[PDB]
């Protein structure tokens, strides 16, 4: 039924190397050149990717700043209320970012804020204008 | 048991052959029980003969030693025994005769050729009470069973291997005739052109690849039906090359898709670094912006304080992104160490490889005595189903001892070249000349002619032998289509053994594909200090154009490299054969040529029947018969196959001119 294991022998392959006298030598030079074609292209992107590695020198280590461990509180200082409305104006519905700006309000107190002070802070108008951008 | 007698007679022990159906059509069409009785009587007589083949097995002896119920029916035993004795399955070869031969002899047969097939028929026909004369162009019997002998040096230029005694008629002969049969130890060390052994690593690697490529052709043959190409039949070598190409093609497609996994990941990294460089540039800018917004001294109003917190959030956001992206950059710089460390195979075969593989093809061209370019892909190995069992042997006292043993008591005319065969509705006359003074002409008249002329002789154009009338087209076309190839031996006779004596045979690897046959193999086989060097393939037909010294030169060279330039003495005696040269052979033995089949081997064996002399007289008897190694489909190009075909035709001829009274 099937070849020895390792011999490659499709009906298709067989005719392609028989079609003429040097149809053997032919298809084995389209492959020696497909192989050089990729080999030099592999050599290319190696140096393109080697230059882009040198720009990334230093990482972002100058540029990274410390983490602020701060215990999450409950009450809303009028300060934190005002940070909130500005974060809503700049972050839409991304309750995670707003909880990072305010710093000591959980992502749910953030969501609660949206309805409690919804009236008094025109949260709706604010969101409309967020969406304009 | 009795079933072993049937195996050793090349006969299915539990079925009637087509031969036996012809002679016993009552039985094989009859009830299952009679068939078994017959089959036992058949196998039991075989066992009797086989158990002691130095004396005749008379019908009386046979019936004596059967018991009931099997010895009840005496005509069934007489029919079986007669059948056997007739077609040379018992009382063949060299046996003492109980019933000494009849004084008066029936019919007259001329036999062209004292080869082994010739002698085997002659010996049976005389055994049947016929008049048999053998015509011989050579000054010796044996034909292509040649044996060099000088002093104590002994070495066959012809056949030398008994291919193993499991069902081999030669097994019987060797009991009858003194033969010193020595097993051949199968180990063959290869030695490159330089003189250095091939390492066990390579020598196994190529050989498995060789064996693997053969099966590949066989699968191309039967499974993909790859048997015609450009309206011509495909040859073995032609398809071995297509199979090596498709493996060289595979190695390349395998590197292409692997290196193409590297570009498919190099450019993942290209895109990944480009995010990472444009992300460090956003980070570089916000850090500045957050610095300036933190520079504003408190206490701040709330928009200015939101600006510090905001830029802070936004920098921690783009710092996750860049950290995640040099996480991912870690996975891709490791996968690129992976792939660039697991390359697929560099080549399909190296020139040290393809040159040792070429030695395995020299062996296969030695086996078949022809360039692999000429063997039929479909059929070159049709005779493989009938292989014998057991070790292959050589004949240590020289294998001419067998023809000479057979020729005892026979009428042999040596130095007698047949030159015209003339067969008619009323008899035949064969015209021979004396080989020494070719003027002196001979005429032999006879009832039938048995032609054991080598296929190469029959192939010769312009003819060495003329048939009057000409052979029919169906016979001459079989003669053109069949293959008759060539191989030669160089015999090297030294005063002392300087090779590994525990190694019967050791190879030599050739530098070229073209010269793979040239002195590719050596045999220690004999008591004495004799090495024997083979010339196969395309090299066979070319070394015949080259003097003995030049050939013995290349052999001394080749051996110095392998055993050292000072352990190799001069040879005391040298013999080169040239079988395509030899006009009584014109080659070495037959091979299934591309465009031929084993069916041609059967055409070769059909007798010729001359037309009627008087128009409208009855359809005559057949007059011209053919035997010889090229006529036996299931055992071609062998000795045992010659033997067998001579046994066959002697039965055929006797059934014709003596009648076969055992078919009733
Ligand atoms: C030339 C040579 C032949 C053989 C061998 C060696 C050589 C050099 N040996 C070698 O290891 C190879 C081996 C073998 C075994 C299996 C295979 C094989 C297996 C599977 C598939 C394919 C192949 C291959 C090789 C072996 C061996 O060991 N044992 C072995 O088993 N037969 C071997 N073989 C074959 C054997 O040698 C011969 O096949 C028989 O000898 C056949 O002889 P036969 O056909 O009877 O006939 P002839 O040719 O011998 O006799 C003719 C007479 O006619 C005279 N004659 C001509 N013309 C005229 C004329 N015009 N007028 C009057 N007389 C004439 C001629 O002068 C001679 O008098």
């Amino acid at each position: 039924r099937k070849p020895p294991k390792g011999m490659f022998l499709s009906q298709e392959d067989v005719e392609a190397v028989s079609a003429n006298a040097t149809a053997a030598t032919t298809v084995l030079r389209q492959l020696d050149m497909e192989l050089v074609s990729v080999k030099r292209q592999i050599q290319n992107i190696k140096q393109t990717n080697s230059a882009l590695k040198e720009k990334l020198d230093g990482g972002i280590e100058p540029y990274r700043l410390p983490e602020v461990i701060q215990k999450c509180n409950a009450r809303w200082t009028t300060e934190e209320q005002l940070l909130a409305v500005q974060a809503i104006r700049k972050y839409g519905r991304d309750f995670q970012a707003i909880s990072d700006v305010i710093g000591n309000k959980s992502v749910v107190q953030v969501k609660n804020f949206f309805v409690n002070y919804r009236r008094r802070f025109n949260i709706d108008e604010v969101l409309q204008e967020w969406e304009a951008e | 048991g009795v079933e072993g007698a049937a195996f050793q007679s090349r006969l299915p022990h539990d079925r009637m052959t087509s031969q036996e159906a012809a002679c016993f059509p009552d039985i094989i069409s009859g009830p299952q029980q009679t068939q078994k009785v017959f089959l036992f009587i058949r196998n039991r007589t075989l066992q009797l003969w086989l158990d002691n083949p130095k004396i005749q097995l008379t019908f009386e002896a046979t019936l004596q030693q059967l018991e009931a119920p099997y010895n009840s029916d005496t005509v069934l035993v007489h029919r079986v025994h007669s059948y056997l004795e007739r077609h040379g399955l018992i009382n063949f070869g060299i046996y003492k005769r109980i019933k000494p031969l009849p004084t008066k002899k029936t019919g007259k047969v001329i036999i062209i050729g004292s080869g082994v097939s010739g002698l085997a028929a002659a010996r049976q026909l005389q055994s049947f009470g016929m008049d048999v004369t053998l015509l011989e162009a050579r000054d010796r019997v044996g034909g292509r069973v040649a044996t060099f002998r000088k002093g104590n040096y002994v070495a066959d230029l012809g056949a030398m291997v008994v291919t193993g005694l499991g069902g081999n008629p030669m097994a019987v002969v060797s009991k009858q005739v003194n033969m010193e049969l020595a097993k051949i130890k199968q180990k063959c060390p290869l030695y490159e052109a330089n003189g250095q052994a091939v390492p066990k690593e390579k020598d196994e690697m190529v050989e498995q690849e060789f064996n693997r490529l053969l099966e590949a052709t066989s699968y191309l043959s039967h499974q993909l039906d790859f048997n015609v190409l450009n309206n011509k039949p495909v040859s073995l070598g032609q398809a071995l090359e297509v199979v090596i190409q498709l493996q060289e093609k595979h190695v390349k497609d395998e590197q292409i898709e692997h290196w193409k996994k590297i570009v498919k990941t190099q450019e993942e990294l290209k895109e990944l670094l480009n995010k990472m460089v444009n992300l460090k540039e956003k980070i570089k800018e916000l850090h500045q912006q957050y610095k300036e917004a933190s520079e504003v001294k408190p206490p701040r109003d709330i928009t200015a304080e939101f600006l510090v917190k905001s830029k802070h959030r936004d920098l921690t956001a783009l710092c996750k992104e860049y950290d995640e992206l040099a996480e991912t950059q870690g996975k891709l710089e490791e996968k690129l160490q992976e792939l660039e460390a697991n390359p697929p195979s560099d080549v399909y075969l190296s020139s040290r490889d393809r040159q040792i593989l070429d030695w395995h093809f020299a062996n296969l061209e030695f086996a078949n005595a022809t360039p692999l370019s000429t063997l039929s892909l479909k059929h070159w190995d049709q005779d493989d189903d009938f292989e014998f069992t057991g070790s292959h042997l050589t004949v240590r006292n020289g294998y001419s001892c067998v023809p000479v043993a057979l020729a005892e008591g026979l009428d042999i005319k040596l130095n007698t070249a047949v030159r015209q065969v003339r067969y008619t509705a009323s008899g035949c006359e064969v015209i021979a000349v004396n080989t020494r003074s070719t003027s002196q002409t001979f005429i032999y008249k006879c009832d039938a002619v048995l032609c054991t002329l080598p296929l190469g002789v029959l192939k010769q154009q312009p003819p060495a032998v003329q048939f009057v009338p000409p052979l029919p087209e169906w016979k001459t076309s079989a003669v053109q289509r069949m293959g008759f190839g060539n191989l030669n031996k160089v015999v090297l006779c030294f005063d002392r053994v300087f090779w590994d004596p525990s190694v019967n045979l050791f190879g030599h690897v050739g530098s070229t594909t073209a010269s793979r046959g040239e002195l590719f193999l050596f045999w220690n086989l004999y008591k004495a200090p004799i090495l024997l060097a083979l010339v196969a393939g395309e090299a066979a037909g070319i070394m015949e154009n080259i003097s003995d010294d030049v050939i013995v030169g290349r052999c001394l060279a080749i051996l110095k490299g392998i055993f050292g330039s000072s352990a190799v003495p001069q040879p005391k005696e040298t013999v080169v054969s040239r079988w395509r040269a030899d006009p009584w052979a014109r080659g070495s033995y037959s091979y299934v040529a591309a465009g031929s089949s084993g069916n041609d081997y059967d055409l070769m064996a059909q007798p010729i029947t001359p037309g009627p002399s008087i128009p409208g007289a009855p359809q005559p008897i057949p007059r011209l018969f053919f035997a010889g190694e090229h006529t036996i489909r299931n055992y071609p190009a062998t000795v045992h196959g010659a033997l067998l075909s001579g046994l066959r035709e002697a039965g055929r001829i006797a059934d014709q001119f003596l009648g076969a009274m055992y078919t009733l």
